[PDB]
RNA sequence: ACCUCGAUGUCGACUCAUCUCAUCCUCGAGCUGAAGCAGGUUCGAAGGGUUCGGCUGUUCGCCGAUUAAAGAGAUACGUG
RNA sequence: UACUAAGUGGAAAAGGAUGUGAAAGUGCUAAAACAGCAAGGAUGUUGGCUUAGAAGCAGCCAUCGUUUAAAGAGUGCGUAA
């Protein structure tokens, strides 16, 4: 993953999720991910 | 199984049918001895694994879209949208048209020379 | 929307009113080059073949010759077998549809306005 | 949506007490208890051979609370009447795996040995060394058995050596 | 060092009658030694040949072309 | 940057920009405007970078105008020195940035595009960005 | 497919299947180092001349300094 | 070493040849516990002195492994 | 220059340390155009510790031996 | 009487966000829309330039026709074509 002030998604897969609270974003593609907004 | 563009003599060149589990002249046999007026084009073939591609072969004439530059006389067309150059006379659309009746599933002649005025855009020429 | 899915029953429904064969079956999975095969067989005839939807189907029956409902909008699969005034042709395409799949279930409809079941339709198909 | 699905129900082979604390579904597979909050907001009602969850409030809260329950009790069913498998192969040079009681043992390239404890009510099966069936009737626990079983070894990517769900195929990647 | 490519040309000469299927060509344009071998392991052994009992150790190159014109 | 080739006056005061919105606060020729949220002050220096962000995010054929411009100097005292002995000196040029005013107009570009280049420009600049549709 | 080469087609042999290609000379050395890294030994090369085509644009500017 | 088999490779002997080779010899258990041998034509044979092998002990087949002969 | 100029004796060094984490190693994790080994990015983590010599009033700086690692600041660039 | 699930309250910026709720209208739908499932998703077409055969798909480009409810020289992957 990646700390980030900003995400967008990147591919379809790219979901924008929210664990324990806290907004990162998904896929199944490992250079997509990032976290802490 | 695979997509094979055939030659219509021997059937040696392509690496698509030397790797099905057929032998080469136990096959080249039969497409010599029954495509003999069909060979000087490539000529599309269809093949599929039955048990081990012993049997279910079909032909496919060679497309009106590199046929067609030679079907008007015209040497090679272009890529893109280009001069209007070669002409296709009504007798040899009709000739070219009962030539791919056998390669389409088309109903009807008319259907055949939609299709190739479709196709004939790439290099600027009238099917008709 | 409404008016279309209305517009196309009422097209649909008078094209079936005017034809007299028009038989309809469920042998599930039919593949378009299936479909291509079949429409080389049909190519004599002007019978169309497709799956047309259930609502439009169940409004043609209703004003269809005998009416009924429980298999023109039910009963999964609605492949569409109409031959206009002569369904010899069609009969021919039904025949080579069965040959196409395992076996025929006939659904619905019947060749020229008496309605009856598959106990003589597959001998009339063959 | 699934709150709206109807959920099949089998009194004649499972019978359903409720308790407010944990639920308590029994059938020819089993036993299981549900384990809940106190005054949970839905309805239930059973009718002839069948089963129905509801909301007595609308709420957010509520409207998830809907679809999980809704969920629990379907897969609390299936377990409990057909039950759930899982397969696993483990690829490797000399990967390997037997069970000895109720603990799974594993050969691995690993210098340290490798065993893994099995809690009640799963049922391993090794046919092949390499192959893992575990068999059971509750779907999350079995999940959670397969992840802790996982956690020593996992497929690499670098090459495909680990433990495959028969269906967890990912690209190839070779440095060389 | 022209030294050490001339006792290098009677290593190889002392070295051709060991396997007489080892290759070595001499370019006429560049007059130095092709090696020809079975691969890496080849090229290490016959460097070490070179190397320790004539005591001669060269750096690998780049080969060469006839490219007519 | 950019800059009058002869000013008669050398040492001017800045600017009081606080109020409503003052002159170019639309779009005129442009089919799509970038429109401000505060006023500043902002340096030749980002608003060419802007201009050539936007002309390289540009098609060839898309054409935009600037409503502003770097009308006034910037004035700091030199480093690490007292206060007093007169004023500053002059610096680089420097345009100021009222409250809701248009400052680029874009056209002849499809939207979504013209949407992109306005938000890769609105990046440059200190203040707030806001797209605008042409208000014929 | 990766280095720009011109398979003209395969040929099959009692064991074996045999691709009929176009390599440079330039481009020829080395080839058994990734022929065995493709094949783990069992790959092999036969090296004929058939005839000469124009260099590439790289040796070209190689040849000259 | 860790990763060998011996059904595994007499399987594959004949995959990659097909010379129909079959192992006379028998080996005990798999790579850890491989430290004697059942002939086809003599009795179990073991190695006792580890570090040097100087004697092997014959000693008859048990029964377990008996119809392995 | 607002307490202090009717009073804060001030820099480096020795002894003595301490605090914090924008974390140097030891610890762990995520990812990598990371085959492994050698790597890189980011995060959690302050529990611990993190050299001796040559030049020089000197910090710094340079070199050598290194060391698992020779962190970054502050405590009036701590300590009369 | 509502909003709030951060203890905001109890400091805060660009910027980011299917954040929470409400309002204004905007598409449909119970004739079952849509999510998913049993599927179908074909024929010229390996179209040629380029480039090996790069040619459903290294890339380029006219790219329309045919059966039909529906199909794209194919939405991508994926490959030697």
């Amino acid at each position: 993953m990646k700390v980030r002030a900003s995400v967008k998604p990147i591919c379809k897969d790219c979901k924008i999720i929210k664990r324990h609270q806290i907004v990162r974003v998904i896929c199944k593609t490992q250079k997509h991910k990032q976290r802490q907004g | 199984i695979a997509k094979i563009n055939l030659l219509g003599g021997q059937a040696k060149p392509g690496p698509a049918l030397a790797s099905v589990g057929i032998n080469m002249g136990e096959f080249t046999k039969q497409f010599n001895e029954k495509t003999k007026d069909k060979q000087g084009e490539m000529i599309p073939c269809v093949i599929t694994a039955y048990n081990d591609k012993s049997f279910d072969f079909i032909l496919k004439t060679t497309p009106v879209s590199i046929l067609l530059k030679q079907a008007a006389k015209l040497e090679k067309g272009a890529k893109n949208a280009k001069t209007i150059v070669g002409k296709i006379t009504m007798a040899k659309a009709k000739e070219i048209a009962q030539y791919k009746l056998v390669d389409l599933n088309a109903n009807t002649v008319e259907a055949a020379l939609k299709m190739v005025l479709g196709t004939a855009k790439q290099m600027g020429i009238e099917v008709i | 929307a409404k008016k279309d899915k209305a517009q196309q029953v009422a097209d649909v429904s008078h094209l079936l009113s005017t034809s007299a064969g028009f038989v309809i079956f469920d042998y599930t999975s039919m593949s378009a080059i299936e479909a291509t095969s079949i429409r080389k067989k049909l190519f004599k005839n002007g019978s169309k073949i497709k799956v047309i939807k259930n609502n439009i189907l169940r409004r043609a029956l209703k004003a269809g010759k005998f009416e009924g409902i429980d298999e023109t909008a039910i009963k999964g699969k609605l492949a569409v077998a109409v031959g206009v005034n002569e369904i010899v042709e069609t009969l021919k395409a039904v025949d080579g549809v069965v040959k196409a799949k395992e076996a025929m279930n006939f659904v619905c409809g019947y060749f020229d306005n008496r309605a009856f079941n598959s106990a003589d339709l597959e001998k009339i198909a063959k | 949506k699934i709150g709206n699905r109807t959920i099949t129900l089998d009194p004649a082979k499972v019978n359903l007490n409720f308790q407010k604390d944990h639920i308590a579904v029994k059938g020819p597979l089993g036993q299981i208890e549900l384990k809940l909050p106190p005054n949970l907001p839905l309805k239930f009602e059973l009718k002839d051979n069948n089963l129905q969850i509801t909301r007595n409030n609308e709420l957010k809260q509520s409207k998830i609370f809907h679809g999980t329950y809704n969920a629990l009790i379907t897969n609390a069913i299936i377990g409990v009447t057909q039950g759930f498998e899982k397969k696993l192969r483990l690829v490797g040079v000399g990967y390997r795996a037997n069970v000895e009681g109720e603990t799974l043992n594993l050969q691995l390239g690993y210098s340290h040995p490798i065993k893994e404890k099995i809690p009640k009510g799963l049922t391993v099966k090794v046919e092949k060394n390499t192959e893992i069936t575990i068999s059971g009737i509750s779907k999350e626990l079995v999940g959670q058995f397969a992840t802790e079983v996982r956690k020593w070894r996992k497929p690499e990517p670098y090459k495909g050596k680990g433990v495959l769900y028969f269906d967890e195929v990912i690209v190839r990647k070779a440095g060389k | 060092t022209k030294a050490d490519q001339e006792k290098m040309s009677i290593a190889l000469s002392k070295l051709a009658e060991e396997d007489p299927t080892f290759k070595t060509f001499t370019d006429p344009e560049t007059g130095q030694t092709i090696i020809a071998g079975m691969g890496e392991l080849h090229l290490d052994i016959l460097v070490d040949r070179m190397r320790r009992e004539f005591k001669v150790e060269v750096n690998v190159g780049a080969p060469q072309v006839s490219f007519r014109e | 940057m950019l800059q009058p080739k002869r000013t008669k006056y050398r040492k001017p005061h800045n600017v009081s920009y606080e109020g409503k919105a003052k002159g170019n606060s639309y779009v005129a020729f442009g089919e799509y405007g970038l429109v401000a949220t505060k006023g500043n002050w902002i340096d030749a220096r980002a608003i060419e970078s802007a201009r050539i962000a936007i002309s390289k995010c540009l098609g060839k054929t898309g054409k935009m105008w600037i409503r502003i411009f770097p009308h006034m100097s910037k004035t700091k005292k030199p480093l690490e020195v007292r206060m007093g002995s007169g004023k500053g000196n002059p610096e680089f040029w420097v345009a100021v940035v009222k409250q809701g005013t248009v400052m680029f107009e874009v056209a002849n570009i499809p939207e979504s595009q013209m949407i992109k280049a306005l938000t890769r420009a609105g990046h440059k600049l200190p203040v707030t960005w806001k797209i605008l549709k042409r208000e014929e | 497919s990766s280095r720009r080469g011109l398979i003209e087609g395969t040929e099959q042999r009692d064991n074996v299947q045999v691709i009929k290609a176009k390599v440079p000379l330039k481009e020829m050395f080395g080839y058994a180092t990734d022929l065995r890294s493709f094949s783990q030994g069992r790959g092999n090369y036969v090296m004929q001349f058939s005839h000469y085509a124009e260099t590439p644009k790289s040796v070209v500017n190689e040849i000259i300094a | 070493k860790t990763g060998a088999n011996f059904e595994r490779s007499v399987q594959s002997i004949q995959q990659r040849l097909g010379v129909k080779a079959v192992p006379i010899q028998l080996p005990i258990g798999a790579e850890n516990d491989f430290n004697g041998i059942i002939d086809l034509i003599e009795e179990k044979v073991y190695f006792f002195d580890g570090g040097k092998e100087e004697k092997a002990e014959e000693k008859p087949i048990p029964d377990q492994f008996k119809d392995q002969v």
